[PDB]
RNA sequence: GCUAAACCUAGCCCCAAACCCACUCCACCUUACUACCACAACCUUAGCCAAACCAUUUACCCAAAUAAAGUAUAGGCGAUAGAAAUUGGGCGCAAUAGAUAUAGUACCGCAAGGGAAAGAUGAAAAAACCAAGCAUAAUAUAGCAAGGACUAACCCCUAUACCUUCUGCAUAAUGAAUUAACUAGAAAUAACUUUGCAAGGAGAGCCAAAGCUAAGACCCCCGAAACCAGACGA
RNA sequence: CCGAGCCUGGUGAUAGCUGGUUGUCCAAGAUAGAAUCUUAGUUCAACUUUAAAUUUGCCCACAGAACCCUCUAAAUCCCCUU
RNA sequence: ACUGAACUCCUCACACCCAAUUGGACCAAUCUAUCACCCUAUAGAAGAACUAAUGUUAGUAUAAGUAACAUGAAAACAUUCU
RNA sequence: UCUCUUACUUUUAACCAGUGAAAUUGACCUGCCCGUGAAGAGGCGGGCAUAACACAGCAAGACGAGAAGACCCUAUGGAGCU
């Protein structure tokens, strides 16, 4: 990515990161799960559900996805009626 | 043309030591040299050997008779 | 160092004149292979990492600090007793010598620094006795910083310059944090 | 390394031990400066030590200059008429303090 | 050139003088000097443990040649001058077989005894009277 | 360039008390920057170099190399400012002390060699020095006898510690 | 550096490369999470704890109606017009312990807020702020001086 | 298949006293 | 051998000079003035430079639209690779990614 | 004791300020520097390179610093690209350095074109020591050249040169005649460390569920065959 | 010095390939694998280091971990005590 | 039985024998601020350190006084001869 | 040409005199046999030999010197041709 540009001379983001995650003020990284939209006669009901939910990324994918994007996107935001509100911060976390 | 100050210095004491081995200087009296006073050092004398010596015999010792023609002489003009 | 600009510059490989063809082939003869005769290995060739441009190295530590920074250098004055408090700056004649050697009556020290609250009203006779006098430094109110504070033995203040410092200085703790600069009009402020 | 250095066989001067101890160390001179900080840790040795340490050994006469220099030194001489010079330079008064009585107890 | 080294000169006089006692070039040229004056500290410091060895062996050695010269062998001295509970190290031994060769006949007159005592010992079988330097002291 | 042997001749002593040694009369000089190789020269100063002034003139005149001529002019004017300056009494009663070549300033020519290459040639000089005391020629050091060996040897055996003892 | 390779030569590929495979971000199926961030209305939340402890302070005035401009000069509240600020959200938080009679005016309330307020005799309104006027209304003074 | 020689400056070479 | 022979001229610096007398004065001009001066308006130097701090790269891209119209032709081209050289050392090269 | 060594000042670099020289007589576009006779200029840059290939694509000066913002947006939707409204003299070099510069000269090339090196007395010239290499002064059994030693230089005993790439490597393989000078780690996010202030921090913008401000501390050198544009050459 | 002349410029072209990388001292410190136009290279994992928080880790005894194939060894997993 | 290590004991002392890598304690010289004033101190800075790139420049060696190079004869230096 | 080579002349050569290169060179106080290093030892192990120092020859060894590397493989290196 570019670390310096070469117009104002300060990172950029990689748009491919921001139109696949959605990132959590606390530090987490939401995806969806590859291929939910492929294929869907030949899979399970049970296969399909996994597919439907949103995970998490682990600490690598979370770190490399941070470097890959400004913190602009760090920011807190207060969306009017966001359904991803609750999720924002921790509760009874102890390391 | 090297700036700097300290290298060049340290290389004239270097010559200094250089030119003291070639041509040594006649050795003279320590009497004759920095840092000396000869009742200081009298007292000492006496104390090195612990021996209590009456000082003025001491200095009374020290002196010889050449020395005083030479110091007659020397006086004289 | 926050108004410390860099002048020295150098030359890099590409901004050496000439240096453009390749000084002999790479295989045929017994030398070792080369791109060019302004490389950095080569004498007279262009630097591989020098100074480069005007570089600046400016800088603010915040405002808060830099207020903390006057509080500590006045009170460490009057800690060493180095720090004397006049009513006024005003001399019985502009002789320079009887400065200095009040200064050598009062064991002030070799180098004093007199602080005036403005500029346009110091007394004539301070103004001609100090103009050609090294050592000894007049400055108004607002000039006062901590290097010539540390720099100067001794520091002088008059009355009113002493009300002025207290005013500003305590202004700095127990302010709020500023919606938009200061120079702009405020409610309360100037 | 040994061959690349002189040697000598084990020695005392005059017998020392035979009859009586005589302590080697003649003269001590010390080069200090009132000003500067080479000679800080030297200066308070002066403060201190000098007096009680030259009381300990009477033998020992202490010459002390006090003039300006970069580097403090001090002068061992012995009887046999050996030169040891020493630069104490920025030195704390306990470690200049195990140096004077290095010095003093060797030949 | 904002930054030249000025004292280059001392930094070479440093190996040089190690390397002036030395035989050609490397006694001179630095980039040679330098390689020969390391490995000059490098055998000066694993001489220390064949200094020891080498002693030993030279002690060793002279003790076998007084030994031999009263007619019995090394080991033979050595081994009974312990079971006499005579705590002698080789350095002295060997000092004493030069310098004080008197004593040194003593101690092999002494080690022989001792030796004999021990094959009286060894001809008889269960219990005989104990030979009077074979006698052992304890220190509780 | 240093010229260091020139400013030899200068050298005064103070004058002698009557108890003391005659000492000996001492003269240096030298020619510069002759065309002729340094190791060339060698050879003719080493020749030359504890005979006494006629006899290394002697030597030097049927000697066929072309420095000899040179060394013979060198000495033929040391022996003239001997006389006439350095107050020596006899011109016959000179002995060469030392006599020395020394690598003079040197120019660089090209050499012209097959295809394109080349060589650097040297356009080589060089200095002569020598050195004259007053007086007879030293006798050499007599060859070492059978008996010399023989009593440094008894000397060698007496001078044997026993090592490594107290 | 290590030993020589790419990484010591210093030409090692860019972030998110995984030497060949389908990098971890480009697999991933896209989704709109932001699809759009910036078109969206942000309220900055103002609690009634947060406004009980200003009245108890006295840095906001009841004696007079509260609005944004008077929040925002207290130091209440940080506006950021220019992050997609739309004013002030007023919220449930700290409903009990809440005793203060004020004139209040906010963006957007909840219906306990406006419960909470309204129990005290105060009187709560909503009314919108177009950005062109949110700048003006949080910073008076600047506009003054742009002689518009 | 050739290399062809190379000639250093005439300038060095023509140095007098 | 490379070493001078001789001790250089000493050199005397005059600590008691007017520049050095008043270095550092007026840095105080914003809180004890009232606010009507930044510190940053005692900086003297280039246009591109006054009260402003960046790497190499970014003192190039200020120094290219600030006084870019203004400078010589070669010098420009100077710059102008200069930039070109720099973009690709930082966003291409280096240890870390 | 030779060869040498040593030097401080010519000048130069980056800024600021300010809009620059176009020049007695003669000659000079023909084969320029030669007194003197019947055609005509304006026309998309490409390519290296990045994409770990390459084929669409890949920042380059356009007329106010900051902020808006690496935002909207664009894109083999990937590498990457990227707005607007709006706001407003010297901690420099000092003769291998610094300009290539004592000079675009000498020299090299048919031409375009390439392109050096170097100097040092003193107020007045109308006055001491240190690189390599050698010399003083060749050499005597035996062996990485030394170490342990020794009364003693050698003799005695112990001891498989260095760097770099390979798992070993003694040695194998690259590199070094030697001396002097010159010659190679440049920066972000995020963390940590130390301060100031603290539900607020910051000298507009930005961040904040103890945070925010400031500082400290992390990212090398030399080398291809090539490709393209414009000149020069029969 | 022509499978495509030479010069200048783009140009410090590019080089997963070769070569090099400059003071002292101390400390911790090695070989599960996976994908890859990939095996002369990267990325993830494993190991390694530093700082931090907190509680168990290593060695382990009983009990326990399959039938089928027509036949079964050194052993291994789990594991209180210590 | 003796000999036989850097193992172990002995008298003293103790951070003082791994590659890549990572952590730490110091520090040569130079410039700046302030000291100092026969060469230092506390800090701030930086073109900040070379036994090695068939590195680049200059000097001097090895091969080596080697390879190699050169003027027909006599004479009076008129001339003549081959 | 050879069986099967010989003799003489010139050039070279070797000596005296003048001038004076180049590749090469880690340092060298630079031996032989056997073993080890699997092949490959002047330098490692066991034996043997051995005052020092020029000049002339020779080519068995120094994996002898010098080159735009003959062959095989590799590069997500080029180029010409179809
Ligand atoms: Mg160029
Ligand atoms: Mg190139
Ligand atoms: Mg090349
Ligand atoms: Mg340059
Ligand atoms: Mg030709
Ligand atoms: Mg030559
Ligand atoms: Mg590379
Ligand atoms: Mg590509
Ligand atoms: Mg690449
Ligand atoms: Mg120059
Ligand atoms: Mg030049
Ligand atoms: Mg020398
Ligand atoms: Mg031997
Ligand atoms: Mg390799
Ligand atoms: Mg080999
Ligand atoms: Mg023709
Ligand atoms: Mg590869
Ligand atoms: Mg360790
Ligand atoms: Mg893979
Ligand atoms: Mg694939
Ligand atoms: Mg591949
Ligand atoms: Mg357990
Ligand atoms: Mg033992
Ligand atoms: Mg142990
Ligand atoms: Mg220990
Ligand atoms: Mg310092
Ligand atoms: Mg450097
Ligand atoms: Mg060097
Ligand atoms: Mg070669
Ligand atoms: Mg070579
Ligand atoms: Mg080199
Ligand atoms: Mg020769
Ligand atoms: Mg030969
Ligand atoms: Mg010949
Ligand atoms: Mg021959
Ligand atoms: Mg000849
Ligand atoms: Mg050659
Ligand atoms: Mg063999
Ligand atoms: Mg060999
Ligand atoms: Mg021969
Ligand atoms: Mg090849
Ligand atoms: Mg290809």
């Amino acid at each position: 990515l570019t670390y310096f540009s070469a117009r104002k001379g300060k990172r950029k983001t990689v748009k491919a990161v921001i139109d696949r995650f959605l990132r959590l003020h606390c530090g987490l990284w939401v995806r969806r799960k590859a291929g939910y939209k492929k294929k869907l006669w030949k899979k399970t009901p049970a296969r399909k559900k996994r597919l439907r939910e949103f995970v998490f990324c682990n600490k690598t994918q979370s770190k490399l996805l941070d470097k890959m994007t400004t913190s602009f996107w760090k920011r807190r935001n207060w969306y009017v009626d966001d359904p991803y509100q609750k999720y924002h911060d921790r509760t009874n976390l102890k390391v | 043309v090297k700036k700097g100050f300290r290298a060049a210095f340290r290389f004239q004491k270097e010559l200094e030591r250089q030119r003291l081995l070639r041509c040594p200087p006649p050795p003279v009296r320590r009497s004759e040299k920095p840092n000396w006073d000869y009742h200081a050092e009298i007292q000492a004398f006496g104390h090195r050997l612990q021996e209590n010596f009456s000082l003025d015999l001491l200095k009374t010792a020290f002196v010889n008779s050449c020395y005083i023609k030479s110091e007659e002489a020397k006086r004289q003009q | 160092n926050f108004k410390r600009i860099s002048y020295a510059k150098t030359k890099t490989r590409a901004e050496v004149r000439g240096g453009g063809r390749k000084p002999w082939p790479q295989k045929g003869t017994g030398r070792a292979r080369h791109g060019s005769i302004r490389s950095p290995l080569w004498r007279g060739g262009g630097v591989a990492h020098g100074p480069r441009g005007p570089t600046s190295y400016y800088y603010m530590l915040p405002m808060k600090v830099r207020a903390l920074g006057l509080k500590v250098a006045l009170t460490v004055k009057l800690a060493q007793d180095d720090l004397h408090i006049m009513d006024s700056l005003e001399l019985p004649t502009g002789d320079p010598q009887y400065l200095t050697e009040l200064a050598h009556y009062r064991r002030w020290g070799d180098s004093v620094l007199l602080v005036d609250l403005t500029h346009e009203e110091m007394p004539q006779s301070i103004v001609e006795a100090t103009s050609r006098l090294k050592t000894f430094n007049l400055i108004p109110a607002v000039g006062l910083n901590v290097h010539s504070m540390l720099k100067h033995q001794t520091l002088v203040l008059t009355l009113p310059t002493v009300a002025f410092l207290e005013d500003k200085l305590l202004w700095q703790d127990s302010r709020y944090r500023p919606l938009y600069p200061f120079s702009l009009p405020y409610s309360d402020f100037p | 390394t040994a061959r690349g250095t002189p040697s000598r066989f084990l020695a005392s001067v005059l017998h020392n031990g035979l009859g009586r101890y005589v302590q080697q160390l003649q003269r001590l001179s010390f080069s200090v400066s009132r000003d500067g900080a080479s000679s800080r840790g030297a200066r308070e040795f002066v403060e201190r030590e000098v007096i009680d340490f030259a009381r300990r050994n009477p033998g020992v006469v202490i010459y002390v200059n006090s003039r300006p220099c970069c580097v403090p030194r001090v002068v061992a001489e012995y009887l046999n008429g050996a030169v040891r010079e020493e630069s104490i330079h920025c030195k704390s008064v306990e470690e200049i303090s195990t140096l004077v009585q290095k010095l003093a107890d060797q030949s | 050139l904002r930054n030249r080294v000025t004292d280059r000169y001392f930094r070479i006089q440093e190996v040089l003088k190690h390397a002036r006692h030395f035989r050609g070039r490397k006694n001179r040229c630095y980039r040679l000097a330098v390689r020969t004056v390391i490995r000059a500290f490098v055998k000066c410091t694993k001489a220390r443990y064949l200094k020891k060895k080498n002693m030993r062996t030279l002690w060793i050695n002279r003790i076998t040649a007084a030994s031999q010269e009263h007619g019995l062998k090394y080991p033979a001295l050595i081994g009974n001058l312990v079971k006499c509970q005579v705590e002698l190290n080789r350095k002295v031994l060997a000092d004493l077989a030069i310098y004080e060769p008197k004593t040194f006949k003593s101690l092999a007159a002494l080690a022989s005894r001792r030796r004999h005592e021990g094959f009286a010992a060894a001809l008889g079988d269960g219990k005989e009277p104990e030979g009077i330097f074979s006698r052992v002291v304890q220190y509780h | 360039i240093s010229r260091k042997w020139e400013k030899k001749n200068k050298i005064v002593y103070p004058p002698q008390l009557p108890g003391e040694p005659r000492r000996p009369a001492e003269i240096y000089h030298c020619r510069r920057q002759i065309k002729y190789s340094k190791d060339k020269m060698w050879y003719l100063a080493k020749l030359i170099r504890g005979m006494s002034i006629d006899q290394a003139l002697a030597q030097l005149e049927f000697n066929d190399k072309k420095g000899a001529k040179i060394i013979k002019e060198v000495l033929l004017e040391a022996q003239d400012m001997a006389v006439r300056d350095h107050n020596v009494e006899f011109r016959s009663n000179l002995y060469i002390a030392e006599s020395t070549s020394g690598r003079g300033q040197c120019l660089k020519r090209i050499r012209y060699h097959g295809r394109g290459r080349f060589g650097i040639m040297e356009k080589v000089y060089c200095h002569y020095f020598v050195k004259l005391v007053e007086g007879p020629p030293p006798p050499p050091e007599p060859p070492k006898t059978a008996v010399a060996h023989a009593k440094e040897y008894i000397q060698q055996l007496r001078s044997r510690t026993i090592v490594h003892t107290l | 550096r290590g030993h020589k390779g790419e990484r010591q030569r210093g030409t090692r590929p860019r972030l998110g490369f995984e030497g060949g495979q389908t990098p971890f971000y480009i697999r991933i199926p896209k989704y709109g999470f932001n699809e759009g961030h910036s078109f969206r209305r942000q309220y900055k939340p103002l609690s009634l704890n947060r406004l009980q402890y200003l009245i108890d302070l006295g840095r906001v005035d009841p004696s007079q109606p509260i609005d944004l401009t008077q929040l925002v000069n207290g130091r209440g509240v940080t506006i950021q017009p220019l992050k997609r600020d739309y004013g002030v959200q007023l919220v449930e938080e700290g409903a009990d312990t809440f005793t203060a009679k004020v004139n209040i005016e906010v963006q957007l309330a909840s219906e306990l807020a406006i419960a909470a307020i309204e129990k005290n005799g105060g009187v709560v309104t909503t009314a919108f702020y177009d950005p062109r006027s949110l700048d003006i209304v949080c910073k008076p003074v600047p506009f003054f001086l742009r002689g518009q | 298949r050739f290399t062809p020689p190379i000639y250093q400056p005439k300038f060095k070479t023509e140095k007098e006293f | 051998i490379g070493i001078r022979l001789t001790l250089p001229p000493p050199k005397v610096v005059d600590r008691w000079n007017e520049k050095r007398a008043m270095f550092g004065v007026y840095d105080n001009i914003g809180i004890l003035g009232n606010f009507e001066k930044h510190p940053k308006e005692l900086i003297r130097g280039p246009i591109w430079l006054r009260g402003w701090k960046g790497n190499e790269l970014q003192r190039c891209i200020r120094k290219r639209k600030m006084v870019g119209s203004r400078m010589f032709a070669d010098d420009l081209h100077n710059l102008n690779k200069r930039i070109r050289y720099l973009y690709k050392h930082f966003n291409r090269h280096g240890k870390f990614r």
